[PDB]
C-alpha cells in the first residue's frame, strides 16, 4: 500500500472521542472495553511483550521509541523492590490537547491499559500524573477508577486473574518540565521537578528508587487494543516504522480547529483541507506549519504541499514528528512574534539546573524581543544560530533542543525578513 | 515575583493555621496513598489541600506540612516557590488566568485580556478592590483547539469572543456558576461545520477479536 | 612601618622533580632537612544512582 489517509471508522481505536457517549464503565464496556482482560492477564507478559512490538507502535509522547523495546527492558527478575508504570499525563507543550480528550471521554480505556502494561512488566502500580490544571479531568479519571475498583477489574483479584494491581492519580502543580520523565519521577517523590540524569535509566532506577517506566496516555491507552485486535492489525496502516493511528489536534489560523484521529502517514495537505476546514482565506494564504508544537521546527508552504506526517518523512524534511500537534500560521501573522513567544514561553517553563538553558533561553529571549522591534544588526543573526548550537546537545534534559530548533528553523527559513525588519528600522530610525 | 521573604504582620510564622478535622482524614489517606518510608512525596497534594483551606498560603501552612510530615521545612519552601500554582499572596475569590501562548495568540487571546482590562479597572497582577477578581497571564493549559481560552478557579471558559468574557464576568459578579464549557456552538472538540468523523455508531464488544485469546 | 628583615634565605623555595633529587642538595650543601610524605588523596566510590536509593540513607533531600 501506498496511499494512505482516509481512515475508516470501523478501525478507529478511540470511540467516544468527542464525549457523544456515555464515558462511565456501562458506556465503555458496551464499547469493547474490559473484554477478555482476564485472557490477556493468563496469556501474560511475554505474549503482551510480543503483542506490542509485532505492531511496531512508537512512543507517542514524541520521541518515537519503540514501544515493545522500552517496554522490554524492565522485563527482569526482582531485586527485592517493587515495579511500577507511571503514565505521563501532562501535555505542557502548546497545541497537544489528544490525552485531555482521551483521559476526560474514554477513562477506562486508560485504566484498562494501565492495567495491561503493568501485566507485561510485572508491575505492582500504576500511579497516574495528571496536570495540576486538569481538575475535572482528574475527578473524571477517580471516579471511573472507583467504578473499575467495584467491579473487581482492579485492585484485589485484578479481573479474576490472581494478578495484583493499583491505580494512583497524582496531581500536578502546574509545570511543563514536569512533564519530563525523570522530573516527573522526582515530582512524584515530592521533590522539586528537575530531571535526573540518564544513566541510570528509570528501568534500573526510577520512581523511590524502584524500576520503573514511564509511559504517555495515547500509547497506553491503545495497548488493550493492539493486544486485542492483533499486532498486524496495528501494523497494516502507515509505512514501515510508521503503523498505527495518530490524534492530530490541528489549530491556529484555521477554519475549524479540532482534535481528530487519523492514518499514521496522512498527507499534511489533505489533513488540512479535509479535517479542519481549510486555512483562513484559502490554501494560497499559507504561511508556515508547525507541524508537532513548539519543540518542532516550523516548515514554510513550500514544503507542506507534498509533505507526509510520520516520523520519516518529518525528520527528512529537517524538522520532527513531535506530539503531532497542528498550529498553522497564515500571512496575516508576525512569525518572528510568534517565535518570540514561544521562547518567552520555554524560558517562563524552564527548571533552571543545568546553566546552558538556564543562560541561553533568557539570552535567545532577549535577541528576539530585539529582533521584533528590530533594534539589532544582521550580523548577530548567525550569531543568534551559534548560540542555539551551544545549548543543544549540551543539556540535561531536552528542553534544551526543544528551544533552540524552533530559532533554528525561523532563521533558516525566513532570514530575509528579519533582514528587512532590522534595515526598515535602521532606515527609519537612524 | 519576589522568591524571598520578609517578615510582616500579614504574613509571619506566628499566622493562625490548622487543617481541619476532615482535611486531616484526607491527609490520612494521601499519606497512605505512597509507599512506607517516603511520607515526603505527601509534600506535594497536602500542601494543595491547604491552599484549598485559605485560597492562598501565608508561612504557616508551609511550617505546618513540613510538621506533620517529618521535612525540613527548606524543602515545603523549595516546593512551595517552584510551582506556579500555589499562591504565596492573598489573591482573590476568582482567580483569573489567560492563556496567551502562540496557537491562543493566533486566535486573538489578547482581545480577551483587553476586554477583561478595560471591564474590570485593572491591569494583569492586579486585585479588584473588593477582592473578587485577579487577572493574570499564563502559559498554555491544554485546550488549544479551543482557543482562546481562559480558567477561573479550576473551571475551562474556552472558545470566547468579548462579549462572552463580559457576560461570563457578570454572572460571577451576580454570584451564579456559569458552566465550565465553550461558548460557541461545538461541545468538546468537534469542528464546527458538522462531524467530519466518529459518525458511524460503535461497534461493541467481539468485534476484531483474533483467534487464540 | 615596612617590614624589615635580616635574613637572606627568606625568600629561597627551590623545585625540585622528586624526593631523592632534594635530599642530595639538601645533604650536599650541609643543611639539616625534614622531609614530610606526600599526601595523595584517596580515590572514592561516585555513583549517581546512589542519591535515589530505595532502603538506604544515601537519597538526597533535594537536587
Ligand atoms: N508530548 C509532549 O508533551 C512533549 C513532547 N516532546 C518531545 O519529546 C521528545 C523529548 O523527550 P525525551 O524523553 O527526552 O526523548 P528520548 O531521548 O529521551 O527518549 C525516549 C524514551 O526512551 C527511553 N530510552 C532511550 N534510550 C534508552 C536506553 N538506551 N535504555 C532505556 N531507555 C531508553 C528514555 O528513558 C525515554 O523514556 C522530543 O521528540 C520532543 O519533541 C517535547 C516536549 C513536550
Ligand atoms: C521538556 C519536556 C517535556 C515533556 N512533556 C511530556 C508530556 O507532557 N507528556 C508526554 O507524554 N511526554 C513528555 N515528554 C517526553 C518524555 O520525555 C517521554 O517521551 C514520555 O514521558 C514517554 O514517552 P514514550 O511515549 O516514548 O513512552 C517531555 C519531554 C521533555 C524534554
Ligand atoms: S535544559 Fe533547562 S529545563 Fe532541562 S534540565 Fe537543563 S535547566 Fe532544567
Ligand atoms: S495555546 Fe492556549 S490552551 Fe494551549
Amino acid at each position: 500500500k501506498t496511499s494512505f489517509g482516509s481512515l475508516k471508522d470501523e478501525d478507529r481505536i478511540f470511540t467516544n472521542l468527542y464525549g457523544r457517549h456515555d464515558w462511565r464503565l456501562k458506556g465503555a464496556q458496551s464499547r469493547g472495553d474490559w473484554y477478555k482482560t482476564k485472557e490477556i492477564l493468563l496469556k501474560g507478559p511475554d505474549w503482551i511483550l510480543g503483542e506490542v512490538k509485532t505492531s511496531g507502535l512508537r512512543g507517542r509522547g514524541g520521541a518515537g521509541f519503540p514501544t515493545g523495546l522500552k517496554w522490554s527492558f524492565m522485563n527482569k527478575p526482582s531485586d527485592g523492590r517493587p515495579k511500577y508504570l507511571v503514565v505521563n499525563a501532562d501535555e505542557g507543550e502548546p497545541g497537544t490537547c489528544k490525552d485531555r480528550e482521551i483521559i476526560r471521554h474514554d477513562p477506562h480505556k486508560l485504566v484498562e491499559g494501565c492495567l495491561v502494561g503493568g501485566r507485561a512488566m510485572g508491575a505492582r502500580a500504576a500511579y497516574i500524573y495528571i496536570r495540576g490544571e486538569f481538575y475535572n479531568e482528574a475527578s473524571n479519571l477517580q471516579v471511573a477508577i472507583r467504578e473499575a475498583y467495584e467491579a473487581g477489574l482492579i485492585g484485589k483479584n485484578a479481573c479474576g486473574s490472581g494478578y495484583d494491581f493499583d491505580v494512583f492519580v497524582v496531581r500536578g502543580a502546574g509545570a511543563y518540565i514536569c512533564g519530563e520523565e525523570t522530573a516527573l519521577i522526582e515530582s512524584i517523590e515530592g521533590k522539586q521537578g528537575k530531571p535526573r540524569l540518564k544513566p541510570p535509566f528509570p528501568a534500573d532506577v526510577g520512581v523511590f528508587g524502584c524500576p520503573t517506566t514511564v509511559a504517555n496516555v495515547e500509547t497506553v491507552a491503545v495497548s488493550p487494543t493492539i493486544c486485542r485486535r492483533g499486532g498486524a492489525w496495528f501494523a497494516s496502516f502507515g509505512r514501515e516504522r510508521n503503523s498505527g493511528t495518530k490524534l492530530f489536534n490541528i489549530s491556529g489560523h484555521v477554519n475549524n480547529p479540532c482534535t481528530v484521529e487519523e492514518e499514521m502517514s496522512v498527507p499534511l495537505k489533505e489533513l488540512i483541507e479535509k479535517h479542519a476546514g481549510g486555512v483562513t482565506g484559502g490554501w494560497d494564504n499559507l504561511l508556515a506549519v508547525i507541524p508537532g508544537g513548539s519543540s518542532t521546527p516550523l516548515i514554510p508552504k513550500s514544503v507542506c504541499e507534498t509533505v507526509l506526517m510520520d516520523f520519516d518523512a518529518l525528520i527528512q524534511a529537517q524538522t520532527g514528528l513531535g506530539t503531532a500537534a497542528v498550529i498553522v500560521m497564515d500571512r496575516s501573522t508576525d512569525i518572528v512574534k510568534a517565535i518570540a513567544r514561544l521562547i518567552e514561553f520555554y524560558k517562563h517553563e524552564s527548571c533552571g539546573q543545568c546553566t546552558p538553558c538556564r543562560e541561553g533561553v533568557d539570552w535567545m529571549n532577549k535577541v528576539m524581543a530585539r529582533f521584533v522591534r528590530g533594534d539589532a544588526r544582521p550580523a548577530e543573526i548567525d550569531s543568534l544560530w551559534e548560540i542555539s548550537k551551544q545549548i543543544e546537545g549540551h543539556t540535561i534534559c531536552a528542553l534544551g533542543d526543544g528551544a533552540a530548533w524552533p530559532v533554528q528553523g525561523l532563521i533558516r527559513h525566513f532570514r530575509p525578513e528579519l533582514e528587512e525588519r532590522m534595515q526598515r528600522f535602521a532606515q527609519q530610525h537612524q | 515575583a519576589l522568591f524571598v521573604h520578609r517578615d510582616t504582620p500579614k504574613n509571619n510564622p506566628e499566622t493562625p493555621f490548622d487543617f481541619t478535622p476532615e482535611n486531616y482524614k484526607r491527609i490520612e489517606a494521601i499519606v497512605k496513598n505512597y509507599p512506607e518510608g517516603h511520607k515526603a512525596a505527601a509534600v506535594l497534594p497536602v500542601l494543595d489541600l491547604a491552599q484549598r483551606q485559605n485560597g492562598w498560603l501565608p508561612i504557616s501552612a508551609m511550617n505546618k506540612v513540613a510538621e506533620i510530615l517529618q521535612v525540613p521545612p527548606m524543602r515545603v519552601y523549595e516546593v512551595a516557590t517552584f510551582y506556579t500554582m500555589y499562591n504565596r499572596k492573598p489573591v482573590g475569590k476568582y482567580h483569573i488566568q489567560v492563556c496567551t501562548t502562540t496557537p491562543c495568540m493566533l486566535r486573538n487571546s489578547d482581545s480577551i485580556l483587553e476586554a477583561i482590562q478595560k471591564k474590570l479597572g485593572i491591569k494583569v497582577g492586579e486585585t479588584t478592590p473588593d477582592k473578587l477578581f485577579t487577572l493574570i497571564e499564563v502559559e498554555c493549559l491544554g485546550a488549544c483547539v479551543n482557543a482562546p481560552m481562559v480558567q477561573i478557579n479550576d473551571n475551562y471558559y474556552e472558545d470566547l469572543t468579548p462579549k462572552d468574557i463580559e457576560e461570563i464576568i457578570d454572572e460571577l459578579k451576580a454570584g451564579k456558576i456559569p458552566k465550565p464549557g465553550p461558548r460557541s456552538g461545538r461541545f468538546s472538540c468537534e469542528p464546527a461545520g458538522g462531524l467530519t468523523s466518529l459518525t458511524e455508531p460503535p461497534k461493541g464488544p467481539g468485534f476484531g477479536v483474533q483467534a487464540g485469546l | 612601618g615596612w617590614a624589615s628583615t635580616a635574613d637572606p634565605l627568606s625568600n629561597l623555595v627551590l623545585t625540585f622533580s622528586t624526593k631523592e633529587d632534594a635530599i642530595a642538595f639538601a645533604e650536599k650543601n650541609g643543611w639539616s632537612y625534614d622531609v614530610e610524605e606526600r599526601k595523595v588523596p584517596k580515590p572514592k566510590s561516585k555513583s549517581y544512582g546512589a542519591n535515589f536509593s530505595w532502603n538506604k540513607r544515601t537519597r538526597v533531600s533535594t537536587k
